[PDB]
């Protein structure tokens, strides 16, 4: 019963949940027809009166490009027409068109398309958004749609999965301005912020999976299957259940800070899992390695804050305690002084299941570890950084200032999150 | 749904958008006579980009073609590929320009632009959305420095939001074909620099060193000089009418190249190049696509970017591909290079990815770059115009048609400004 | 169903226990009757103590 | 062998890469657990 | 010179297909097998012994080093054209009338060369019949022979050979029972024939045909084909082993099981896995002296298998088919089957079950559960 | 850190042993007084699908004593989306509870539509007077008859019933009025045939009913006639089956709709196997 809506904006929105509904319909058995060969299914699918599913999901994009691949590809008959919404024009990397001038004329038709979906929810647990920082529609509309639904539902949970700039390549030039913009909005009307990149993934693809060559299906496959290691907790039936409001108020002891890592274990391929042990001990301390978190940031430089560990498959609560207890005899992670009591558990009986064509083994037991650090602080003054060497000598200024915002949206973008780094050491701090 | 309107004005420009008009009438499958001949079902779903639907499933280009003279209709409508063309497109006088940029913008095309600007207007108000402009013209000559300069003016005052973008033809030294034509090149370049968005600066001397190192052709003709030119466009506009994994059109492009508003000033490459003899023993990889896009003699602008810094580099890529080869090569040169781009601006380079390569060819990349090293090609135009004004040489087919010789004494010091605007952040 | 599972699972190893042990009474009975017709025309299975 | 194309006239480029994906995904090499048949 | 044939294998450890590529050189008989989605190599050029170039075509399991390899189709143009055109398929049917007939026909036919992968007996019901029945919906003397076709079991098998159809047809002769005799002495209808009605055999003339007659008989697609005639009750298991089937004794079995007086009321063809062999053999697994050698003998090729009717006609089966040591049984019981099929301990061509109280558990286990 | 399993003779192994004894000594004593479940339910399944043979009508005439079929005919249905195709059968069904559970067949049995042409222990129905003592005689348009199913059974002879509705007794899906089976004798067990056409109906009441024909089946102390739903489907033990309830349908023209329609089936002179048709 207990059911959340998903919100996918931009092109890697779009891109990513494409291979999250294939990852959906797989576990649940749902055809590409919508029909189910034969109420778990409940929390994703609604019901029609023909036994047909519909997801509840929205994709938003300015541009109809990806969209026009999605109602065109193997999943035409499954999405509803209403529920994949297009705009004419992009935003053509630009925070003002996202926030101010493009993205301002398709906003009551997506509000209203939410408010349907919501109708028909009789129990809601609350949004997750899944967008990218460094696009303008994933920056400005993501933003306008955060105010809008803020104002609107009062106290859902809101959850963020975004794709954060890489530290060293990257696909734009004015990413850190769009990112400085819209992680100034978005700090205030947010509950909880999941942060990736694409060279983490990359890294982890080549050494871990064994394939010299990825794309985005195999990053995207990836994300999808820690959404969906996320949401087995709600989804299926296990020992100990966590829910989008249990790990909201397990992972973030202030309002400022909601930024946790995401970890994913264990990423293998067929070929090598056939040999290898894979124990309970060594899939949670393949969690605590720096070379397998998906942010590019090493927690050695930093002191942790909260973790929850979320279990699937043939899991056992007695290794599971001996295994957090050895993590917790072993002294070269840190601890802030504040918090001594660390770790939240979840259990799952359902082990994963593989696609088709797929690049993951078919494991047995998997775990998915969501930790506060204050290493993201470390990735976050490079970005600040960047955008004063930028702002410096007023390049690119023009295109924001000939759309609609202000020169002074810049300096309180900036002098924010510099207080907000400034909070960052003052949590750090030891008492 | 985002409609382009191609112009094109003078002989130069006529006989590129002759090739141009056939290198997507090739990738979409259509044929001379002009309906469609295709197997895909990816060509049809944005053909109204480029073509108009007609009766009969016959679809024909949205492009104007205009010249003082009628001489060069003659040759387009009797081409290989004449037919396409409507004939309400054609606008043509009687008296042609003679390489004056007067009678191209005072006398003789100061009538002739009411009648395009009704065939414009038309075709205009038939898009659904209209992306924006885009235009082919020669600075050296008559037509179209005179009249094309002067339809970018009042396009310009009627659309202001739409994108303009340029692919000029800028004179050359030693491949000189015209005496008068640094006046013709020094008064269009103020009548640019105002009202265009994206400017791609084609020499005519760098693609006669490409055809002869690279493709070893015995006699480089126009035809073989103006396809290159034409794969050039087909390249930056190869998101906005096929699917891909990251998306760039022309707003895209304008957003990331130009941090300024007078830094609109680019240099083009075409990747992918190569001799028939030397097609099946080359095994075409992203990394050889990578080396052979940044050299210089690649180049199809007659600078050297070994004596300038780069601002800003695009690069679009088309072709069944992977990503993470293609972020470390943009990233290994610029790590490795570190002395050939500014330290301003960090990431400096904008990559995309479309699905479809061109036909005949299984991956490609098109070049775009803003350099430093354009004040190079307009310091020699600048020396050359200071020349022959200091004698006042030509100067009464310019005056003695209805021209203040202000406009010389103007043009001097604004094409001074952008080069030393240049020098600056070198 | 697992219930039923294992029920039968069990029962299975029951009946292999019981089969082999018959099985073992059968074969010995048999090599003694092949033992004693041998002897009967005068050749002997043979066993060697070296 | 001027050239009218610039390669070889190869076409196997017609396809798109997330639909092929998602083809493949749909039809591929199916494989399923085969259970041993037990005695009871 | 070298023959290549992609083959497909079902990993039990993580449930996958793999395909590879077996490489066999006849000159040596030696295997090289190279994997085909990693491009590497998996074996290394091995002169493999129990291999042979007549256990190379399309549909047949080989086990290469404990893994049971399913060729699927042809590697290269060299080898389509090496094997392809010289063998060749035709589908044997024997009719109700000469079931008690059918071991001489199948021995003739091993004489022949046809050599047999699949071999079913079972009965056709109506629907099934009228759809092999379609060509003759001419109506000559229709309902009298789909009469002839459903009161009796039929035998289907699968033979192979160079000019198969023109082989089978010369075999087989003329379709009157009469002008068979009249026009030849050696055919199988004029040697085992009544009248016209009654041809005691049947066989495809056009390849069309042929694959329209696999295709409804022996569906490839997936679907259950029709079943058998097995009764379950008072009845024993007993099984032809690999060796004796590639031999040719097969139609020497029946023809001595017909002799002594036992009715075959099933039989049928299996190329089982070595799971479920492990799984019949558990019961003598630790009670006898040779266990993997009996194991290997038994998954080495294709098994017969066989319900036979006791009727008590003269002894028990077991002690029609004697002494499990060939020697024993030519010192003591000369006119027993492994007395006479019979060349070393651990082959001798017939299997019967030992205990009695058994017979219903190893008949379900083959016609029932593995049907 | 390494484990293997229950072969290897490392770690904690013999305790493991001694559960796989103890289990086997649990389930010897509990094979030693019968508590085993897979020795239940075998006889009730059999007895339910027993085959069994139809009567063969002589002048087509439905006679009282002859051995007789449900069957509701296939026809298109247009207010229902997902709905069942084919002929379908009444067949009596327990509950699958009760058929894990008692052996014995317990009092009600629900009643269900199945797709099934050929006569079983389920759905063989003996046409018996209300007055008893009379085989051989026609059953006529707007009689008195009862329905009595063995069930494979020869002890035990159980009737069609249904009851009007209350606030406790209703059917599982539909809340209508529902039929059931009970041994008890009554008035509630009697069932009335009447021809399709009402402007006929009246004229054809007295005349003998032709087997094989469509009819509409009435009961007596209620006029609901007894009818089959395709768009509400019930999961039991035997599979998918279909609802069936009491309830007279009316379209705008006020004629009866195809739910109501029913033929008594009665088997086939050359084989008694196979049914008419
Ligand atoms: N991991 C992952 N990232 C993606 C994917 N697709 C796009 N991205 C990210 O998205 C960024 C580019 O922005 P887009 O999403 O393409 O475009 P946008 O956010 O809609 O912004 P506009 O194009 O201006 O409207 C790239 O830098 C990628 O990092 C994807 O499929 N997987
Ligand atoms: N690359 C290229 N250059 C051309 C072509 N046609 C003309 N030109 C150049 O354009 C110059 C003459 O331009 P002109 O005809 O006077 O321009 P117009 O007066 O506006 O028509 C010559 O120097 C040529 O080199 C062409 O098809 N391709
Ligand atoms: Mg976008």
């Amino acid at each position: 019963m207990r059911e959340c809506i998903s919100i996918h904006v931009g092109q890697a929105g779009v891109q990513i949940g494409n291979a999250c509904w294939e990852l959906y319909c797989l576990e649940h058995g749902i055809q590409p027809d919508g029909q189910m060969p034969s109420d778990s299914f409940n929390t994703f699918f609604s019901e029609t009166g023909a036994g047909k599913h519909v997801p509840r999901a929205v994709f938003v994009d300015l541009e109809p490009t990806v969209i026009d691949e999605v109602r065109t590809g193997t999943y035409r008959q499954l999405f509803h027409p209403e529920q994949l919404i297009t705009g004419k024009e992009d935003a053509a990397n630009n925070y003002a068109r996202g926030h101010y001038t493009i993205g301002k004329e398709i906003i009551d038709l997506v509000l209203d398309r939410i408010r349907k979906l919501a109708d028909q929810c009789t129990g809601l647990q609350g949004f997750l958004v899944f967008h990218s920082f460094g696009g303008g529609t994933g920056s400005g509309f993501t933003s306008l749609l955060m105010e809008r639904l803020s104002v609107d539902y009062g106290k859902k949970s809101k959850l963020e999965f975004s794709i954060y700039p890489a530290p060293q390549v990257s696909t734009a030039v004015v990413e850190p301005y769009n990112s400085i913009l819209t992680t100034h909005t978005t700090l205030e009307h947010s509950d909880c912020a999941f942060m990736v990149d694409n060279e983490a993934i990359y890294d982890i693809c080549r050494r871990n999976l064994d394939i010299e060559r990825p794309t985005y299906t195999n990053l995207n496959r990836l994300i999808g299957q820690i959404v969906s290691s996320i949401t087995a907790s709600l989804r299926f039936d296990g020992a100990l259940n966590v829910d989008l409001t249990e790990f909201q108020t397990n992972l973030v002891p202030y309002p400022r800070i909601h930024f946790p890592l995401a970890t994913y274990a264990p990423v293998i391929s067929a070929e090598k899992a056939y040999h290898e042990q894979l124990s309970v001990a060594e899939i949670t301390n393949a969690c605590f390695e720096p070379a397998n978190q998906m942010v590019k940031c090493d927690p050695r430089h930093g002191k942790y804050m909260a973790c929850c560990l979320l279990y699937r498959g043939d899991v056992v609560p007695k290794d599971v305690n001996a295994a957090i207890a050895t993590i917790k005899t072993k002294r070269t992670i840190q601890f802030v002084d504040w918090c001594p009591t660390g770790f939240k558990v979840g259990i799952n009986y359902q082990p994963p299941t593989v696609v088709p064509g797929g690049d993951l083994a078919k494991v047995q037991r998997a775990v998915c570890m969501l930790s506060n650090t204050t290493a993201i602080a470390e990735a976050w003054a490079r970005l600040d950084h960047k955008f004063d060497l930028m702002y410096a000598k007023r390049a690119f200024v023009h295109w924001y200032v000939g759309e609609g915002m202000e020169e002074g949206e810049f300096s309180e973008a900036r002098e924010d999150m510099a207080a907000l780094e400034k909070d960052y050491e003052e949590v750090g701090v030891d008492s | 749904m985002r409609e382009i309107v191609h112009l094109q004005a003078g002989q130069c420009g006529n006989q590129i958008g002759a090739k141009f008009w056939e290198v997507i009438s090739d990738e979409h499958g259509i044929d001379p006579t002009g309906t469609y001949h295709g197997d895909s079902d990816l060509q049809l779903e944005r053909i109204n980009v480029y073509y108009n639907e007609a009766t009969g499933g016959k679809y024909v280009p949205r492009a104007v073609l205009v010249d003082l003279e009628p001489g060069t209709m003659d040759s387009v409508r009797s081409g290989p590929f004449g037919q396409i063309f409507r004939p309400d497109n054609f606008v043509f006088g009687q008296s042609g320009a003679g390489n004056n940029w007067a009678k191209g913008h005072y006398t003789e095309g100061a009538e002739l632009v009411d009648s395009v600007l009704d065939v414009v207007r038309k075709e205009a108000e038939s898009c659904d959305c209209l992306q924006g402009f885009q235009l082919t013209h020669s600075l050296g000559g008559g037509t179209g420095s005179g009249m094309g300069t002067l339809l970018i003016s009042k396009i310009r005052e009627e659309y202001p939001d739409r994108i303009m973008n340029t692919f000029s033809v800028v004179p050359s030294p030693k491949v000189s074909d015209t005496v008068v034509e640094p006046y013709n090149a020094t008064l269009s370049v103020h009548q640019l620099v105002e009202n265009t968005d994206e400017t791609y600066c084609i020499d005519n001397e760098a693609l006669y060193d490409i055809c002869f190192r690279t493709l070893k052709l015995t006699t480089p003709t126009y035809g073989d000089l103006n396809h290159l030119v034409s794969a050039t466009m087909s390249g930056v506009t190869t998101c906005l009418r096929f699917p891909g994994q990251l998306n760039a059109d022309l707003r895209k492009l304008a957003v990331n190249m130009v941090p300024f508003p007078r830094l609109h000033f680019f240099m083009p490459g075409f990747a992918p190049l190569t001799s028939r003899g030397s097609q099946q023993y080359r095994a075409l990889t992203v990394p050889e696509l990578t080396q052979q896009m940044f050299d210089a003699k690649n180049m199809m602008a007659a600078c050297d970017p070994r004596h300038g810094r780069y601002l800003t580099v695009a690069a679009v890529f088309r072709g069944r591909m992977s990503m993470k080869e293609v972020d470390e090569q943009m990233l290994n040169v610029q790590n490795k290079n570190s002395s050939y781009f500014v330290e301003w601006i960090p990431n400096n380079v904008k990559t995309a990815v479309c699905d479809i390569p061109p036909r005949g060819l299984k991956m490609s990349a098109t070049f775009i770059g803003n350099s430093t090293a354009i004040q190079e090609l307009f310091k020699r135009i600048s020396e050359q115009f200071t020349a022959m004004f200091r004698r006042k040489a030509f100067l009464h087919w310019y005056t003695g048609e209805g021209m203040d010789e202000m406009e010389f004494t103007e043009a001097e010091s604004n094409m001074n400004d952008l080069v030393s605007e240049y020098q600056q952040y070198q | 169903q697992d219930t039923m599972v294992q029920e039968l699972a069990l029962a299975k190893k029951q009946l292999l226990m019981v089969r082999q042990a018959a099985l073992h009474q059968l074969f010995e009975k048999e090599h003694q009757q092949y033992q004693q017709e041998l002897n009967q025309m005068g050749k002997a299975f043979y066993v060697e103590r070296f | 062998p001027t050239y009218r194309r610039l390669g070889t006239d190869e076409s196997p480029i017609w396809t798109s890469e997330t639909h092929e994906k998602l083809s493949q995904m749909c039809l591929n090499t199916e494989w399923v657990e085969m259970k041993s048949k037990a005695l009871l | 010179e070298r023959f290549v044939f992609i083959a497909e294998w079902y990993d039990p450890n993580a449930s996958l297909l793999r395909r590879y590529e077996l490489l066999f050189y006849p000159g040596d008989g030696s295997v090289e097998m190279h994997d085909v989605k990693n491009h590497r190599t998996f074996l290394k050029r091995t002169k493999y012994d129990n291999l042979h170039l007549e256990d190379l075509f399309i549909g047949n399991k080989v086990n290469v080093f404990s893994r049971q390899l399913v060729l699927i189709d042809y590697g290269d143009q060299y080898t389509a054209r090496q094997l392809g055109s010289r063998k060749e398929k035709t589908l044997a049917l024997i009719k109700p009338d000469a079931i008690s007939k059918a071991g001489e026909i199948i021995e003739i036919i091993n004489k022949a060369g046809f050599t047999i992968t699949k071999l079913k007996m079972m009965m056709l019901s109506r629907k099934e019949a009228l759809d092999f029945h379609v060509d003759h919906q001419s109506r000559p003397f229709f309902n009298e022979l789909i009469q002839f076709i459903t009161t009796g079991p039929i035998i289907a098998m699968e033979i192979l050979r160079d000019d198969a159809i023109c082989e089978w047809k010369r075999l087989l002769g003329p379709a009157n029972s009469g002008v068979a005799r009249t026009d030849a002495s050696e055919s199988i209808r004029a040697l085992f024939g009544t009248d016209g009605i009654r041809n005691a055999a049947h066989g495809p003339d056009s390849f069309a045909s042929a694959a329209r007659e696999m295709e409804l008989f022996f569906p490839s697609s997936g679907g259950c084909g029709p079943a058998n005639t097995a009764k379950f009750t008072n009845c024993t298991c007993c099984i032809v082993k690999p060796h004796a089937v590639s031999e040719g004794l097969l139609g020497k079995i029946l023809m001595a099981i017909r002799d002594a007086g036992f009715e075959i009321s099933a039989m049928q063809m299996f190329n089982m896995d070595r799971v479920n062999v492990e799984e019949f053999y558990e019961v003598y697994k630790g009670v006898v002296t040779e266990y993997h050698d009996m194991v290997t003998e038994m998954y080495s090729g294709p098994c017969v298998a066989m319900e036979i009717q006791q009727n008590n006609a003269t002894k028990t089966f077991r002690e029609f088919c004697g002494p499990a040591d060939p020697e024993i049984a030519r010192h003591l019981r000369p006119g027993t089957l492994r007395a006479i099929f019979g060349k070393t301990k651990i082959q001798n061509a017939v299997h019967c079950t030992d205990l009695p109280e058994d017979g219903l558990l190893e008949v379900q286990y083959f016609f029932k559960i593995l049907d | 850190q390494n484990v293997y399993g229950p072969g290897v003779r490392i770690g904690n192994w013999n305790e493991d042993v001694y559960l796989e004894e103890e289990l086997m000594k649990d389930f010897l004593e509990k094979r030693d007084k019968g508590k085993l479940l897979i020795q239940r339910s075998r006889r009730l399944k059999q007895n339910l699908l027993r085959p069994m043979q139809l009567s063969v009508t002589e002048d087509g005439y439905i006679h009282y004593g002859d051995k007789v079929m449900l069957v509701n005919p296939d026809d298109p249905d247009t207010e229902a989306d997902v709905f069942l195709r084919g002929d379908l059968s009444l067949c009596m069904t327990p509950d699958e509870i009760q058929s894990h559970l008692k052996d014995e067949l317990e009092v009600p049995c629900g009643l269900s539509a199945v797709q099934a042409k050929t006569p079983i222990g389920r759905n063989t129905f003996i046409i018996l007077s209300v007055h008893r003592d009379a085989t051989g005689q026609v059953l006529r348009y707007g009689q008195d008859f009862c329905l009595g199913i063995t069930g494979g059974f020869d002890n035990k002879m159980l009737y069609l019933s249904s009851d009007h509705r209350t606030l406790l007794k209703s059917s599982k899906r539909s809340w209508l009025q529902e039929v059931y089976l009970t041994d008890e004798v009554s008035h509630v067990n009697c069932w009335q045939a009447a021809f399709p056409d009402p402007q006929l109906r009246l004229e054809y009441e007295g005349f003998p009913v032709p087997a094989n024909a469509k009819i509409l089946i009435n009961h007596c102390h209620t006029n609901r006639g007894l009818a089959a739903h395709r768009h509400l489907f019930l999961s039991t033990y035997f599979g998918k089956e279909a609802e069936v309830v009491a309830h007279t349908y009316l379209d705008s023209h006020r004629v009866e709709k195809p739910r109501n329609h029913w033929m008594l089936v009665t088997g086939n002179p050359r084989d008694a196997s196979s049914s008419m048709l």
